[PDB]
């Protein structure tokens, strides 16, 4: 026999519990639920094999190459606290398995086929260790936090944004009107809703025209630099470029894209274009919860956060913790650090499985958005600090006096909280009192507080860490 | 003419300004003073009053410089800045004095 | 008060159990798991609102437009057999909510934010009714089954393909060698693995060159038209186009793309390019099981299948049922019809929630791939019929005598089964006997059968229909 | 400086203005008031006086708000608007008050 | 295409067609349409007013600009080239466009109302 | 020279060919006969033997035509085709006769 | 028609061929046999005789397969190859047998 044909167990080749990862290896931590009767290390070895070099039966062509140098290895399997059917499998991938600068390629290996194997009932990619040598093949954010603050001339507070509402159905001129009222009242930013692209009720070129008239008008009237994230999410790359170029032509400082629904190939192209054209890039994570909501299967957002920082955006939505969409506090604080800091040590209490070095890649502004209002401002400033964008869509356009009043209420609330923090006050303990202080001289804030008093979003969290 | 951070609050008293300077120093950041007669959104570079006060140890030192800048430039806007060389960027910038024609 | 500010229940505006959908409405069927204490119709109304026109508090700007004409409506909520905490919510979306020809836009609404709401513990998009009026805004397959068969001059049997192995680590010249041996032995197609893009061990231009030398050589030697799906999955649209263009320059009839990892914007551009350049487009569904494996949360593959047929491919992987990756038989037969037929009636026993008309859009070749071998051939021909591509990677390169022998074994097995079927034999009941008949005169098939006798993949299915 | 609809007619009396408001209300449209001191062809967005009067039931309500807007902004051009959310656009916009410096 | 010329049919008029929504959705429709145009022009509450320049043919570019200026500055929203004014020995099109647009911008600044000439 | 469907099986007997013709007719498809001396992958259009047998009712009719084609073109490859006008494409094509020089 | 390495030397004897095979095996490389009747510069892929002999332990095993290949393909050029999976490429390729018509 030329070689030994037939089926072997994956663990014979792809389970190596004595392997020491190299500093250039890509590491993955998978939460794996084997079928009953499948040894955990066989299920983990199947994931390692079928995301690197192996298939289901022995092939002679392995002998044409140096499989020892190319195979992924499951080097550690650990039980999960509180679940005797789940394991964390740690898998190491050699650096030269991956196309340089291509999250698309990385995904095609790490999450390409292994989530569908019969032998594995459920699989969740919890974290990845991206080595510095692979990070250096990526652009990173077009600008990043420090450059963006310098480009906007804004220092010492979170930035404030706002999604226009109703989500769909407004005309272009009405879009410009509501944008003008929002920005002129004290918001730094407004934005297209993630599903506002180009539609019969409002075509994109009309929207861009009327919106940018509003942006420039509000900037001149207030004296503060303004922006509206014009959405370039589009069916084709050609349309996406056309929309980005027209935003630039009209003098917008900023665009947005739905990076997951558009996808990583178009996203990577657009991030490069934003670097080349000096355009701030706001990333909306539409569709992410299809993938990242459930604790037993999918990809945790902290992984997506690494991938999108690598490809590059200047803002990314990260959740609110306290708003209408779910965001586990501990995990959120964790991946906010992963998005902003240069070194993040492993921390089980925040779901950080690996130390992560960013080798001077700029940080990305976290964006807290969705079902938040003025009473949340103390905690939002506490959770995220200065380097965040806080967005109030309904919390601005739902002000009883309209958009300019709603914008002023949010801007006053923010500045009062920031002032109080800087003075040494405990803004979490004194948050309600700080807001009431400002409401004494700001009727706009007073009315916003009356409108949303005792509106809260408190539910049992689905995506929690292990106990 | 709004002037970015704290512009939507009532004008700060000298006592409130000093608390912000103390916040800058307490965190190991460098206080500075800038001024201009051209405060609009086109101007990234207000005039430096001296250099950022790398050697400042007390907030009172900075308030004295602020008063001196105001006396010399009463028709100008004057801002206090806080600067971090580790992130390499300003951590705080707010207007402390607005001229009569504001 | 100018209007009634403050928070309302979503169901006041977005639950309409007496609404009759229009033939132009987009319909969605969501499997929804409300939080305890949240009425099912409030959770369903939240999904309808936050995927169409609504947010979390009343906004005056609703009154600028005709919300009645633009809002989505949950028009039906039904309990789920066997689960008293899940419901099927049917939601109708007006046609003019959607950008023409843009699955990206459709996704940004239907699955953009609603999977992450605190009030909803889990959400799965099970099916969608795409109206003919929206389908006509899409290209559909670049060619489709009938045109492809005419372009290949192949009629009367499934087509046969093969993923080269090991997945990663082979050099360009070795890739050409294994391709040549596979194609010259009787396979119609070979392919790059989904994670073979461009890497240090093999750069893409080198691969394309040596592979196409092999393809043309095998075509001349055998006299049958051949193809290798050259993978144009790439980090940027610019790189993707460069790779597609070089495939064309070298005379390839076919390319592949990982349509989900590359993403729908790049996919839509590439599908248009394939139409414009007469290139067959093989779609690999890498990453799909991240989204579509679990029955409680995500998007079922039958929805993805509609979206990709709309954007257009000529082949799509659909599972094997009997191989190493999971594929529920009943659901698979269902979405195979959704991919090939012009009209598919609703059928609860196959998970088809809506009647679906395709208004003459061509069908897409289903591709059965992953852990299959010669003993599966009778059932594969039974399940899928003639209009399918059956792919044997390990099942070709794992033949004890090498690739040409492995290819001949699969081609002989297929033709013997097809012959027997056409003669009126029951190929499921007689499948083993048919294979043994052919093994009497084909030593290649005899050795393949010996190699994989009693190798089976039989596990409890995770993604099953309701009982 | 002409101001579009009715700008070529003599200035409307209060009773003529009220008849235009009655026309807006009679047709189920929403009356509104806008004003500016920058009326030229560059300006698509005059200042809103409050919001469009979604709840207005009588022409007199609107005339009272017009007088209030004039009292508060005697140096501005003031227009009456009528708005239809079904077509989603204004159905009428005309200047009701011009400042003395016109 | 061909059915109006058959010997067996002496006369044929196409009176109406029912275009189904599914075919309509394959078309762009108006570049802007009534609502968007009114918003782009900031004109609400009355018909718009236009005017074809005359004599149909024979005017020079500078004279075209003069008559357009006088028309627009007097209260018309629009003026236009006659349908048969394209480019001709008595007036070449680039010359016409230059002088006409000088007149349009001048009349817009003078009146304060947005103007247009259908070139 | 392989000839697509059934080329990897032993040459079909007349009995086996007739069973394929019966399969075509049984499913309501149209049997046909094509032939060529130029069978390579460049040739999409083998010669028609007559026209597709739209009126054929029995497999024996087709086998008689096949024998007649072979007698007239013994140096050619001859294939049987099955054709479906509803999908508008061939549902089966296989070589029934190969010449001596194969 | 030259055939690359050793083509400019007189044809190798069987003992000289065997010494080249011993060199391949001594260095831990994999011996193989390829053959063709189309040897020109257009052809990167001569026919494999079996697979590369991953399991070969002695030079005589390879010489026996060479004689078998020659017996079966006396009209073909036959080369000996040596292969290294670590560098992933052939380390030696030379023609051991030329057909009579050379
Ligand atoms: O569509 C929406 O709901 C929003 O516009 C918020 O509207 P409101 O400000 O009116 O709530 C944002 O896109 C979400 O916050 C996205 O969720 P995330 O930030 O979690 O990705
Ligand atoms: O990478 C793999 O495993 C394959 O190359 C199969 O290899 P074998 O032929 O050696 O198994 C295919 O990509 C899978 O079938 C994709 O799964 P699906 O078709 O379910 O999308
Ligand atoms: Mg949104
Ligand atoms: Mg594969
Ligand atoms: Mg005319």
């Amino acid at each position: 026999a030329a070689y030994e044909a037939g089926v072997k167990e994956y663990r014979q080749t792809y389970y190596d519990p004595d392997y020491t990862p190299k500093d250039t290896d890509i590491l993955a931590a998978f939460r794996i639920t084997p079928q009953p009767g499948v040894p955990p290390e066989e299920a983990a070895a199947a994931v390692a094999a079928e995301s690197s070099t192996g298939t289901w039966t022995t092939v002679w062509s392995d002998l044409l190459t140096d499989l020892d140098r190319y195979k992924a290895r499951c080097y550690r399997i650990e039980p999960v606290p509180g679940n005797d059917n789940q394991y964390i499998a740690y898998i190491a991938y050699p650096l030269d398995l991956f196309e340089e600068g291509s999250i698309v390629n990385l995904m095609s290996s790490i999450v390409g086929n292994v989530f569908g194997f019969k032998a594995v009932r459920a699989l969740r990619l919890e974290d990845m260790r991206i080595p510095v040598a692979y990070l250096k093949t990526f652009q990173g954010p077009p600008h990043g936090i420090q450059v963006e603050r310098d480009r906007l001339n804004k220092y010492g507070r979170p930035l404030l944004g706002c999604t226009i509402k109703p989500k769909l159905g407004l005309s272009a001129k009405n879009y410009g009107r509501v944008v003008y009222e929002c920005l002129r009242g004290g918001l730094d930013f407004t934005k297209d809703d993630e599903n506002i692209n180009s539609q019969p009720f409002m075509r994109w070129r009309d929207r861009f025209l009327f919106v940018m008239e509003a942006v420039h008008k509000a900037e001149a009237e207030t004296g503060e630099r303004k922006g509206h994230y014009l959405n370039v999410t589009a069916p084709t790359m050609e349309e996406m470029y056309k929309r980005a170029e027209f935003a630039k032509e009209l003098g917008s400082r900023i665009i947005m894209v739905d990076f997951l629904t558009a996808g990583f190939t178009a996203f990577t192209s657009l991030s490069k274009w934003c670097r080349e054209n000096g355009m701030l890039l706001h990333l909306h994570r539409a569709m992410h919860a299809v993938i990242d909501r459930q604790p037993n299967h999918g990809i945790h957002f902290r992984v997506l956060a690494k991938w999108l920082r690598m490809v590059g955006g200047d803002h990314i939505h990260t959740g609110t913790v306290v708003g209408k969409l779910e965001g586990d506090r501990a995990s959120t604080l964790g991946f906010v650090d992963l998005l902003r800091e240069n070194y993040i040590p492993a921390d089980p209490s925040r779901g950080i499985y690996f130390d992560q070095d960013w080798a001077s890649m700029p940080g990305v502004f976290p964006v807290a958005s969705g079902g938040i209002h003025v009473w949340h401002m103390p905690e939002l400033v506490t959770i995220f600090g200065d380097d965040a964008v806080l967005q109030f869509g309904g919390g601005t356009l739902g002000h009883p006096w309209g958009n300019a009043a709603g914008a002023t209420a949010n801007r006053v609330a923010l500045e009062a909280v920031v002032q109080a923090r800087n003075e040494g006050r405990d803004i979490l303990a004194e948050g309600r009192e700080i807001l009431k202080e400002a409401a004494r001289w700001s009727p706009e804030l007073r009315a916003a507080m009356e409108t949303w008093k005792d509106i809260k979003f408190e539910f049992e969290t689905v995506d929690t860490l292990d106990v | 003419m709004h002037t970015e951070t704290f512009s939507y609050l009532p004008p700060l008293t000298d006592e409130e300004i000093k608390k912000q300077v103390e916040y800058i120093l307490k965190n190991g950041w460098i206080p500075g003073i800038e001024y201009t007669d051209e405060p609009g959104p086109h101007n990234s570079y207000w005039s430096f009053w001296k250099l950022p006060f790398f050697n400042a140890e007390t907030a009172e030192e900075v308030m004295e410089e602020l008063e001196a800048c105001r006396e010399a430039n009463p028709d100008c806007y004057i801002k206090i800045t806080g600067y971090d060389n580790i992130r390499q960027g300003q951590v705080l910038s707010f207007v402390a004095y607005r001229p009569h024609h504001h």
